[PDB]
């Protein structure tokens, strides 16, 4: 029922090799809709959802145009923060940024996002109020004097809770078909013997939407935390995501294992064993 | 739609 | 300064079955910096027509990339992903197992 919108800049120096690379995605939930890549032959706001092909050319040459003035902006931050942290010319630095707003089942505001790094590393956030800033260090604090005395702030509140929320609700209905479409995971037990005395037992789900998942094995109603295997979610390339999780466990005890799966998609959480 | 300039 | 080695996977888009097409998906993730070199392997030759996904970041700001190409699976064709990354001494192969 909740959802999000979230973009994500990330600016790259490269000395030597030209002038820095700026690439922006955004998202809702777990879908991106559009990129942006002034390393493209023609650098443009380009379309990557089927449901966002609407909008019209005042669409795409707006936010073509804030995309190609972010991109000035973040290659002269790369320039203060080489300063700022009394680095040379010659290496090779990363800004990344993510910002955007979460809403419940109501459509109204549950949480705006403002964060910035530098080189990895947590650089400035807005914090949750929407009104003040957590500065990771001296650096940070000199662009927190800035953007205090600019009121900084004040514009990321009024976007967060204005735009950013009436777009996020504008795209959410405009993809309703599959934005709003939880896809349930398809779920099986495999068993692969490893010697005489063990066997893995391994949990998968696939198939499902959005990313998020529970997927644990117990061991006579006990969680197996710290014994189980469980592998990063990954896209299947299709929209879906997959995942599994797998235990160790002794010849002839696959019965003591159960495996539970928990999803948005699912009305009830499941419970699997492996079936010889 | 994104944020419609603030250096560090 | 402080640098991040990649997680790789290698995996298919749909349950493999032999003779019939599919996609072979290599997935890097929670890696910094950005640069990475991917290759998905066909008989420990390079496939040429290979595809990846914008790149993207999770909210420890590591990076994460998805490769991909079509193709149909055979009981004696082997796949693997090869990658490189500044953390790495050398490219990294991670071969395809279909229960994985």
């Amino acid at each position: 029922g909740s959802h999000s919108m979230r973009y994500f800049y990330t600016a790259m120096s490269r000395p030597g090799r030209g002038e820095p690379r700026f690439i922006a995605v955004g998202y809702v939930d777990d879908t991106q809709f559009v990129r942006f890549d002034s390393d493209a032959a023609s650098p443009r706001m380009a379309p990557r959802a089927p449901w966002i092909e609407q909008e019209g050319p005042e669409y795409w040459d707006g936010e073509t145009r804030n995309m190609k003035a972010s991109a000035q902006t973040y290659r002269e931050n790369l320039r203060i923060a080489l300063r700022y942290y009394n680095q040379s010319e010659a290496g090779s630095h990363i800004i990344q940024v993510m910002y955007g707003c979460d809403v419940g089942p109501d459509g109204r505001l549950l949480r705006g996002h403002d964060q910035s790094a530098y080189d990895g590393k947590d650089y400035i956030a807005l914090n949750e109020d929407l009104s003040s800033w957590t500065a990771a260090d001296t650096a940070a604090q000199i662009t927190q004097r800035k953007w205090e005395a600019a009121r900084v702030a004040e514009q990321l509140r009024a976007y967060l809770e204005g735009l950013c929320v009436e777009w996020l609700r504008r795209y959410l209905e405009n993809g309703k078909e599959t934005l709003q479409r939880a896809d349930p995971p398809k779920t099986h037990v495999t068993h692969h013997p490893i010697s005489d005395h063990e066997a893995t037992l391994r949990c998968w789900a696939l198939g499902f939407y959005p990313a998020e998942i529970t997927l644990t094995w117990q061991r006579d109603g006990e969680d197996q935390t710290q014994d189980t295997e469980l592998v990063e979610t990954r896209p299947a390339g299709d929209r879906t995501f997959q995942k599994w999780a797998a235990v160790v466990v002794p010849s002839g005890e696959e019965q003591r294992y159960t495996c539970h799966v928990q999803h948005e998609g699912l009305p009830k959480p499941l419970t699997l064993r492996w079936e010889p | 739609r994104v944020k419609e300039q603030h250096l560090w | 300064m402080i640098q991040r080695t990649p997680k790789i996977q290698v995996y298919s888009r749909h349950p493999a079955e032999n003779g019939k097409s599919n996609f072979l998906n290599c997935y890097v993730s929670g890696f910094h910096p950005s640069d990475i070199e991917v290759d998905l392997l066909k008989n420990g030759e390079r496939i040429e027509k290979v595809e990846h996904s914008d790149l993207s970041f999770s909210k420890d700001w590591s990076f994460y990339l998805l490769y991909y190409t079509e193709f149909t699976p055979t009981e004696k064709d082997e796949y693997a992903c090869r990658v490189n990354h500044v953390t790495l001494s050398q490219p990294k192969i991670v071969k395809w197992d279909r229960d994985m």
